[PDB]
């Protein structure tokens, strides 16, 4: 009875409904997945093409937030872009102050606390996006973190966010990703994305792919065109039985 | 000014002279230079007297707040840290030179604190214009783990050296003995100087002064 | 009732509620008419005097912004005072910086930039709490010739050949549409303005009920004296 | 003041004199100029005592909080970077020459010089302070690659002793600290323990 | 995130002329643990009950009778964390007074400053009033002082009073037991008896906290002294 | 920065057919003392741009940090636009002039070398914000000792091959070693070409001392 | 309802109603079309006259020598955003002596317009923009929205009755890339004409054309410069 | 520099030389040192040319705004007070301005001296600049309130000419303006060489 | 100590004609006794009818020319028309006075066409005091060039000589000759001379070599 209007108000059950409504905004966006293998992290996004008038790569949901750190988002894209700017600022300030690349766990904690700061006040609105941060280094290994609108940050071996995240998580569970390399994970990621897409509900989609690992010398980058085409062909073949 | 302090086996002995000069003229013959910080921590002061009094009062107030909050006895390290951070932030403009001595749960501690914010943790320190004479006494005669009476005699000797060799020091010797079980504020501890005995009698008689006007207001 | 929504809330139709309400407020203002010809711009406003004891000369619904720019206002005149002061300051600033006269369009643009600078949060103290309740007709002569611009509280300003603002702006605008042709002379413009004002005014139109001013190439802003007003009105 | 640090395969050796002067008066003859910044990270300080003490306290605070946040032992380079940022930002207000030396799991033993002005450089060995000018030739002629911990300790002791004999602003005792993975070993050379070099007569 | 608080008052006048938020803060006070103050001829006693809800609580960890200076003591009835806020503020105000005047703050002056803070919270933007009542004791100029400060910011000087649960009955008991010329020991007995009237269950030396102010200053009673007094009763 | 502490001496730059070559010795002088003898005063900005600095080394390290971060940010954008050498030179001019106008200058003289779109770029920025382009450049005492030789060669031969440019830079470094009391005989040579930026060092000039017997 | 007044209030469905109402503000405006070939970017704006005696409202604005915009929605918000974009372009030319890349400008716009969607007492910008630009990556058409989302487009139309224009652009998008300047402008004009009422036709009074290109700085054609582009247009197919 | 002004029965006479120097080097011989603030106010330029020009242009802006707001022309005393208040905020910052504000308001002809040092005085005659002592000498001998208009013109021209004769920093041409009740008129601009031919010969 | 100014040399000259303006400058950039570069023009095209020549501290010259370009673009955006020469001069006066207490050490000469199509020259001092002239010289050799421009263009100190209007070709010859004479005696003037001619056809550029010492 009027308990769901501000993030500074608790419901009688102990819930903050504004944060839950932001989470609902995330649950309506399209699916992004991240998979952490033994030598890297691979991100795959199902980017829905709403208009054929759009260019390729418009409204991309994969970001480079640092040389070694990539970002996969779901939810309100403008919120996600502002959060990517926040993450870039955090990484750059860390390098300026402490003189080396920010560890992924520290960047995830900093951005998650920034996100949580928007769940306490009536003067602001919780972010309507969740995202994954992926990184690789020789010293720290491969790391994959996920942050939701409430500000909770967790490490994962595989993660899915968006409309079909439960089916995507089920598909991810069937993978022995701990011993796999980035090369075969990219195919597996493309297959999972093609599986969870609904052609009736959504007409067309581009498959955005990126990775970071020893394959890229610890640099997050878009997966090259050859590997992407091979992965798409393999996923399309797996769809047919 | 001569102020000094030593660590002896059971605690701290602080000492000071009691002369305050304005320029080259003695303004105060009995100046108190050993300042209360807390029931277990004291501080002798040299330099700008107003700066010393204000800084010690501020730190004493803050430490009282701290000890009320924690319910515990103050530490000398806390007083040292507060004093040095305050003095450093003022870049030497607050001219307080301090000998800070106390006994806490960790034992006796003695610090010298300089107006720019540097500190030294030492077993004996001197400060002020007579500091080199007192230091000479210390370097000649200090031994570790002295008894209380030995430490009192040594500190009084150092203050006396400052008094009899520095033009800016004089009058009485004041001591403050701090241990874990007691605090002795000996003021004066020694009186090595006294005013000379008067050989005559100045003419000072009723009616000597001529008066133009007079007004008497009765108080209720 | 009125504090349920903030001043910067959109309606479901994509309009700011407060701007729409200010637009409605302008329909309660007296009627002003601007006509732009090739020989100059004429502005005419109904004074709408309420009492015989009021001095009609104290009503100033037409003001000089600069020697070459005049302004007629409708709606809430007290709101128009600050906008007019801003327009005067901007013209003098432009003269100070560039040693030339500001164009009518740039003055109108500068005044229109203030229309939506209102809000409650994220503002300096004393900042505007609501939109202005005025509609302005700027009539001037610049290097592009004589021009007439309309500004409304939404911050939209438009060039106009002839326009009416105020309470009777619809019927007056329809009359303007039949009366106005491109090669109209300034005398014909003044006569047609006075005819339409006489048609829409509730009171009889004499030399004290109205203000009329013209800007012409080579002549400064000129407010018609009452003898000139009676010279024009004598044959209507 | 003379400060020195030398890297060896598994760690570092730091050394300092113990003299703090005010003019020609020795205000502290047993000064401790080797300051632990973290469990395996030390700084040697030269210049204004107030400035170096304040900056070392601030860097200790920042490095401790950073190490707690990261749940990771601090890098020597991170401490050197913090010192560099502080010394460069306030270069017009500070008189501080710092040596930052310590051990890392990722990098081993490390020596960094942050001289006045706030530049930062890694060196196989670094010297600093007013006395360091007198031993530049000695350390240039004496240093060799592959010295053990004991050779590094003896090298540092000899250089510091020579500087203390020549420089009026240096003297007292030699404070040494060997930092390796097992920990920190501190020692004081005083009296006849200080290396002796005969004065040339006749 | 936005650090701007509300700038409008949360305590306003009702049509009947009352500030209902202050009355609700008073209701919170009236639901608090009983507190008693008694001003004897040579000192003041402040006694409160602290009956923990379980034996798992460490009694010595938290205190309800608090020193403000060496000569001023505090106790409260109402909401404990509000009390901690006011204790911190009172200690800071006493220290600032000492810094300006170099003498310990008179009890009445400190009461006035604390009441001023409480009024500020009755009028300023975006805050509720404090939900505590304070009993303040002090010794000044060879004289004992006992004050009560309410959530509105009004303070009163008392010879003996009670706050919290059953405080009306406690006041009746006090006014039929209190007399002038009473000594500090007898005042301590009377304060413990007033607590006993509203106490539920057995009263032990750990169930209650007692502070005393006399010429020697203000101090909390150790549980051994309280046990001796309870044995005497 | 009114008082530079550790400073670098002259930096040389020279355009050639297909790229730019920059040279700088590896010395950080503390007043007259040669305190730091293995510091690089050349930085690689990106694949098309390199920078060399004379003057205060801490200010140069600060500029290296800021520029490196800007290049990282632009590469993060991933939109197919990268800073040209001309853009870097313009940004450096603005930064130096802003610091000068706050009376808090960065005490440096910078040479920016670059190769973009088949075109060589050589630019000078001093600490007052004076910036220009030239086919050859030399800061500090090099301006008096190396620039005349570079200019004489470019007078008789406007377009140099890479080999000729490198030889000329070696001769100038040798002259600077002979005649500049703040120089050192251990230097680096950075070349930017179509292939990118390559930094070679440490290097030494061949010196002759036979006039000591005259 | 209780969820449709503040931009900081999430609805139980995961939507923000004030942002959608600002979208409606954009949809109320007159149509405008933007398209690009390999070498040119063209904005064609259908201008609306408040009265028969008023000039048609300006729809195409200069931002920089290589960037222009067409606006739909609240005009004063569009002027705010245009001033911001001009200041960004001047900052880029001052600092780097290079024209600001178009996609970086669009990112700055998105960042600026996202902020008021999260802060209490603020409102979204009620303006949609078509941004025509040319830079090292060639021609660009961008669409910015009150939601602060932006789209890189082959072609786009916004404003009232823009769906018909979008259908026409869907049909001839394959043709657009190899068109010469006149043919590209004519494609844009036909798309804009598809949004007109039956009685109304494209005239030199209600058509404005902005063009940017490889060797062509951004240029606006309003009344008499539009006639060469209007000449040669076949009658509406119906 | 030599500028002078004096009141008399027929208004205000304002006269100036036209030379600007930079040390010993004559930068210009054609400086307009009588500033036409508006059709009813005149100012003079002595001290820093940029300072006088800038602050009297600011005065012109403020006077025009005053006329728009009040429907009356600002008075001479009010305008000079505005200028003095404007420059007082910069006292000790190095501004150098000595000017005469001249006009004709409801109080008759008005002449005010305003300087960057804060002085503001009404008067009948004033001379400002490096050559002002020579101008004072000639003007005082020749001045009366009851001069004819042509006599007043001749007196102003003669005083400026003698100043340029004695003062190294004065020269070029003499510009002469007459402030009358319905505004000022630019009377003449006579080269010092022609004046010399007319006075010596 | 730190001085925020340097003397970079260079000379700028402008001559206004009946239907043309000329702005000419030397191209030597120097500091102290050294030459930074021999190719550094001091003339900047502002509009198709307006050129500015700037001499003095080169850092200030670069900054001011960029500020002026920005302000011209802002004016075009705000007023939908290009700035005239007189408006540019008034704006430059305000810009230079905005730094009255930490001035641009720049001598500015604007050459252009007025609204009537006639040549116009405006000269400025470092704090923005400016006036219109028929001809003007600024920079290191200005005291060398100015008396000869007085003698030849102004016909000063000459008797029984008619005042024929200054044609474009005679003006070009005079500019070239006066700069050769300046290169003889002023150590800062040398290398090359860049001449910008502004007519209603537009702006034409020319380069004339000068001695390299």
């Amino acid at each position: 009875t009027g308990y769901d209007l501000s993030a500074s108000t608790f419901s009688p059950d102990g819930r903050v409904f504004q944060v839950e409504y932001a989470m609902k905004a995330v649950e309506n966006s399209s699916t992004a997945i991240g998979i952490r293998c033994k030598d890297g992290v691979v991100f795959g996004v199902e980017k829905l093409v709403l208009s054929k008038l759009y260019e390729e790569g418009s409204n991309k949901r994969l970001f480079n937030v640092d040389r070694h750190v990539g970002m996969a988002v779901a939810g309100l894209l403008a919120d996600a872009r502002s959060l990517a700017d926040i993450a870039r600022e955090e990484a750059s300030n860390f390098r300026s102050n402490f003189g080396y690349n920010i560890p992924l766990k520290h960047l995830a904690d900093r951005v998650a606390m920034y996100v949580h700061a928007y769940t306490l006040y009536s003067a602001v609105r919780p972010f309507g996006c969740s995202f994954m941060l992926g990184s690789y280094s020789v010293n720290d290994g491969a790391q994959l973190y996920m942050i939701d609108p409430s500000g909770v940050s967790y490490g994962y071996w595989g993660c899915a966010i968006g409309k079909a995240r439960q089916a995507a998580k089920t598909e991810i569970e069937k993978l022995q990703m701990k011993e796999m390399t980035c090369r075969d994970v990219v195919k597996e990621v493309a297959k999972i994305i093609y599986i969870v897409h609904d052609e009736v509900k959504d007409k067309a989609f581009e498959l955005e792919l990126s990775w970071v690992g020893e394959i890229t010398n610890g640099r997050h980058e878009i997966v090259p065109k050859d590997v992407r085409e091979e992965a798409e062909k393999y996923a399309k073949e797996s769809l047919k039985e | 000014t001569t102020i000094a302090g030593v660590v002896y086996k059971d605690g701290i002995v602080l000492g000071a002279d009691t002369r305050a000069t304005e320029g080259m003229v003695v303004a105060d013959k009995n100046c108190s230079k050993i300042h209360f910080i807390s029931p277990n921590i004291y501080c002798c002061g040299a330099g700008t007297a107003a700066d010393t009094d204000m800084t010690t009062q501020l730190i004493s107030s803050n430490l009282e707040l701290h000890s009320l909050s924690t319910g515990r006895l103050p530490r000398v390290v806390t007083a040292n840290r507060m004093l040095k951070q305050m003095l450093f932030r003022y870049q030497g403009y607050i001219g307080a030179a301090l000998v800070l001595g106390g006994v806490d749960v960790t034992g006796p501690h003695l610090y010298s604190i300089y107006p720019h914010g540097s500190t030294d943790k030492l077993p004996y320190v001197t400060m002020g214009s007579g500091s080199l004479a007192a230091m000479a006494v210390f370097e000649d005669k200090f031994r570790p783990d002295m008894e209380e009476e030995e430490a009192k005699k040594l500190v009084s000797e150092a203050i006396a050296a400052g008094i009899f060799n520095d033009l800016g020091s004089g009058s009485n010797i004041d001591l403050c003995v701090i241990s874990k079980s007691k605090l002795d504020f000996l003021r004066p501890y020694s009186v090595p100087n006294k005013k000379g005995t008067r050989f005559g009698r100045y003419r000072c008689e009723k009616g000597t002064n001529a008066v133009l006007t007079e007004k008497v207001t009765t108080l209720e | 009732s009125e504090y349920d929504r903030g001043v910067n809330t959109f309606s479901p139709e994509g309009r700011l509620f407060q701007v729409e309400y200010a637009i409605e407020a302008i329909k309660l203002g007296s009627t002003a008419i601007g006509i732009q010809t090739s020989e100059g711009v004429c502005l005419a406003v109904e004074k709408r005097i309420t009492s015989p004891l009021m001095e009609p000369s104290s009503i100033e619904k037409i003001v000089e912004i600069d020697a070459h720019i005049g302004c007629a206002m409708s709606g809430l005149i007290a709101d128009a005072k600050t906008l007019i002061d801003k327009a005067r300051v901007e013209t003098q600033n432009h003269w100070f910086t560039y040693n030339e006269t500001m164009t009518v369009e740039s003055v109108t643009q500068a005044v229109s930039n203030l229309a939506l600078q209102f809000g409650e949060e994220d503002a300096d103290p004393g900042a505007m709490s609501r939109p202005f309740g005025v509609a302005l007709l700027f009539g001037g002569v610049d290097e592009k010739g004589p021009q007439l611009f309309h500004m409304d509280p939404s911050g939209t300003f438009v060039q106009c050949d002839a326009r009416a603002i105020g309470s009777a702006s619809e019927g007056a605008q329809s009359s303007l549409q039949e009366v106005y042709h491109k090669s109209m002379t300034l005398k014909e413009a003044i006569k047609s303005s006075l005819i339409i004002l006489k048609q829409v005014m509730e009171e009889k139109l004499n030399a004290t009920n109205i203000e009329l001013a013209t800007v012409q190439p080579g002549q400064n802003f000129h407010m018609f004296t009452k003898e000139e007003l009676e010279e024009v009105i004598k044959d209507i | 003041t003379t400060i020195m640090a030398v890297q060896f395969d598994g760690g570092v050796v730091l050394g300092a004199d113990s003299r703090t002067t005010t003019g020609s008066y020795i205000a502290n003859r047993v000064t401790d100029k080797l300051t632990p910044i973290h469990d395996r990270i030390f700084c040697c300080r030269s210049g204004s005592a107030a400035d170096t003490q304040a900056v070392a306290d601030a860097v200790t605070y920042q490095l401790g909080f950073h190490s707690i946040e990261l749940n990771e032992p601090p890098l020597v380079h991170t401490a050197a970077s913090l010192f560099k940022e502080m010394c460069y930002r306030y270069r017009e207000d500070l008189m501080a020459g710092i040596i930052i030396a310590g051990w890392d799991p990722q990098e081993g033993g490390q020596v960094y010089s942050v001289p006045m002005g706030g530049m930062m450089v890694r060196q196989p060995f670094a010297i600093g302070g007013s006395g360091s000018s007198y031993i530049y030739g000695y350390v240039d002629a004496t240093y060799r690659e592959g010295m053990t911990k004991e050779e590094c300790l003896q090298f540092t002791a000899n250089a510091l002793a020579l500087a203390m004999e020549r420089d009026g602003s240096s003297g007292g005792v030699i404070r040494l600290a060997a930092i390796a993975e097992p920990g920190v070993e501190r020692q004081v050379l005083l009296g006849d323990q200080i290396p002796k070099f005969t004065i040339a007569t006749l | 995130m936005a650090e701007r608080g509300y700038s409008f008052s949360l305590t306003t006048f009702s049509p009947s002329g009352k500030l209902v938020q202050i009355e609700y803060a008073l209701a919170a006070v009236a639901g608090g643990a009983p507190s008693v103050g008694i001003k004897a001829a040579n000192g003041v006693v402040l006694a409160t009950e602290k009956k923990q809800k379980s034996i798992l609580y460490d009694e010595r960890s938290v205190h309800k009778v608090e020193p403000i200076t060496k000569h001023i003591g505090l106790v409260y009835s109402g909401m404990g964390p509000d009390y901690r806020v006011l204790v911190h503020r009172a200690r800071k105000l006493a220290q600032q007074y000492y810094l300006v005047y170099q003498e310990p703050i008179p009890t009445a002056q400190l009461v006035q400053r604390v009441a001023s803070v409480m009024q500020e919270y009755t009028q300023s933007g975006g805050v509720r009033p404090f939900g505590v009542s304070l009993l303040i004791c002090g010794w000044n100029e060879g004289r004992p002082y006992l004050f009560q400060s309410d959530p509105s910011g009004a303070y009163f000087a008392w010879k003996a009073t009670a706050m919290g649960k059953n405080y009306v009955n406690g006041k009746t008991f006090l006014e039929k037991r209190y007399n002038e010329d009473l000594e500090l020991e007898d005042a301590i007995h009377t304060a413990i008896l007033t607590l006993k009237e509203s106490f539920e269950g057995q009263m032990t030396e750990d169930n209650i906290e007692v502070g005393i102010c006399n010429e020697a200053g203000f101090r909390r009673l150790t549980p051994t002294e309280v046990k001796d007094y309870l044995a005497a009763i | 920065t009114q008082n530079p502490m550790v400073t670098g001496t002259s930096v040389l730059g020279l355009k050639f057919e297909g790229g730019v070559v920059i040279a700088a010795d590896m010395l950080g002088s503390y007043g007259s003392l040669a305190r730091f003898r293995n510091i690089s005063r050349i930085m690689r900005v990106n694949n098309s741009t390199m920078l060399g600095a004379s003057g205060d080394y801490a200010d140069f390290q600060y500029l290296k940090q800021v520029l490196g971060q800007m290049v990282i940010d632009e590469e993060l954008l991933g939109d197919g636009h990268s800073y040209s050498p001309k853009a870097i030179h313009s940004w450096l001019t603005r930064a130096m002039y802003s610091r000068r106008s706050k009376m808090n200058p960065l005490w440096n003289t910078m040479v920016i070398g670059g190769y973009a779109d088949g075109e060589s770029f050589l630019g000078y920025v001093d600490m007052l914000g004076v910036a220009y382009e030239a086919p050859s450049l030399a800061t500090g005492y090099g301006a008096y000792l190396a620039q005349p030789l570079l200019r004489e060669v470019l007078e008789k031969q406007p377009v140099l091959s890479q080999t000729e440019a490198r030889e000329l830079v070696e001769r100038c470094m040798r002259v600077l070693y002979y005649r500049d009391a703040r120089s050192y005989n251990r230097f680096q040579i950075a070349t930017v070409t179509e292939k990118g930026v390559e930094i070679e060092g440490p290097l030494s000039a061949e010196t002759n001392w036979d006039i000591a017997h005259m | 309802n209780q969820y449709d007044n503040d931009v900081t209030v999430w609805s139980p469905q995961g939507r923000i109603h004030q942002i959608e109402y600002a979208m409606e503000a954009v949809k109320q405006g007159s149509a405008t079309v933007g398209l690009k070939s390999k070498t040119h970017a063209v904005l064609v704006a259908l201008k609306r006259a408040q009265s028969e005696l008023a000039a048609h409202q300006k729809k195409i604005l200069h931002v920089d020598n290589h960037i222009g915009i067409s606006i739909a929605g609240l005009t004063a918000d569009a002027r705010l955003l245009c001033n911001f974009m001009r200041q960004e372009c001047l900052d880029s030319r001052f600092v780097f002596d290079r024209p600001l890349p178009v996609s970086r400008l669009v990112s700055l716009i998105g960042s600026k317009t996202q902020i008021p969607t999260q802060r209490y007492g603020r409102r979204p910008y009620g303006v949609g923009l078509l941004i025509a630009g040319y830079d090292d990556m060639g021609p660009h058409i961008f669409q910015t929205c009150p939601s602060a989302n932006y789209f890189d487009c082959r072609a786009m139309s916004i404003g009232a009755r823009s769906q018909s224009a979008r259908t026409y652009l869907e049909r001839h998008m394959s043709e657009f890339m190899e068109c010469n300047l006149n043919e590209l402008v004519k494609h844009g004009l036909r798309a804009l004409r598809e949004t007109l009422p039956a009685e109304q036709d494209l005239t030199t009074k209600n058509v404005s054309i902005g063009i940017v290109g490889k060797d062509l700085e951004f240029t606006i054609y309003d009344d008499d410069d539009v006639s060469p582009f209007l000449e040669g247009l076949e009658e509406r197919p119906q | 520099t030599t500028t002078l002004a004096f009141k008399f029965r027929h208004g205000v006479i304002v006269a100036a030389d036209s030379r600007a120097t930079a040390g010993a080097y004559i930068a210009s011989q054609t400086v307009k040192k009588v500033i036409e603030i508006n059709p009813y106010l005149l100012g003079t330029m002595a001290g820093g040319a940029a300072d006088c020009s800038f602050w009297e242009r600011l005065l012109a802006r403020q006077c025009r705004i005053y006329e728009l707001r009040n429907k009356e022309r600002i008075s001479v005393a009010a305008a000079s007070k505005l200028l003095a208040n404007m420059v007082y905020q910069y006292k000790g910052m190095g501004l150098s301005m000595g000017t005469m504000i001249c006009g004709w308001d409801k109080r008759g002809p008005g002449l005010y001296y305003v300087d960057s040092e804060g002085n503001r005085i009404s008067g009948a005659t004033f001379s400002v600049g490096s050559g002002s002592v020579y101008a004072y000498g000639v003007m005082d001998r020749g001045y009366s309130y009851d001069l004819e208009v042509e006599e007043a013109y001749d007196l102003a021209r003669r005083a400026i000419y003698q100043a340029t004769y004695r003062d190294a920093y004065s020269g070029g041409s003499v510009s002469l303006y007459h402030v009358r009740e319905d505004g000022w008129i630019r009377v003449s601009s006579d080269n010092v060489a022609d004046l010399h031919d007319k006075y010596s010969g | 100590r730190f001085s925020p100014y340097a003397f970079n040399g260079g000379t700028v000259l402008a001559i206004a004609g009946e239907d043309f303006s000329i702005v000419a400058s030397d191209t030597r950039l120097s500091e102290g006794f050294s030459i930074h570069t021999r190719d550094s023009p001091k003339c900047y095209k502002l509009t198709d009818k307006t050129v500015i020549g700037c001499s003095g501290f080169h850092g200030d010259c670069l900054t001011l020319t960029k500020i002026i370009e920005a302000r011209l673009k802002m004016y075009k955006h705000s007023n939908n028309k290009a700035m005239t020469t007189g408006a540019i001069a008034a704006m430059l006066s305000t810009i230079l006075y905005s730094r009255r207490f930490f001035p641009y050490y720049v001598y500015n000469i604007i050459g252009g066409l007025d609204e009537e199509g006639k040549g116009a020259v405006y000269s400025f001092d470092p704090v923005g005091s400016y006036q219109r002239d028929s001809f003007k010289a600024g920079g290191s050799a200005s005291a060398m060039l100015q008396p000869l421009l007085d003698n030849q263009v102004g016909f000063k100190n000459m008797q029984n000589v008619e005042h024929v209007p200054l044609s474009l070709d005679r003006a070009m010859r005079l500019v070239k000759d006066v700069f050769i004479s300046a290169a003889e005696r002023d150590v800062y003037t040398g290398d090359a001379l860049k001449v910008c001619i502004v007519t209603k056809e537009g702006i034409r550029g020319e380069t004339v070599p000068l001695r390299k010492d």
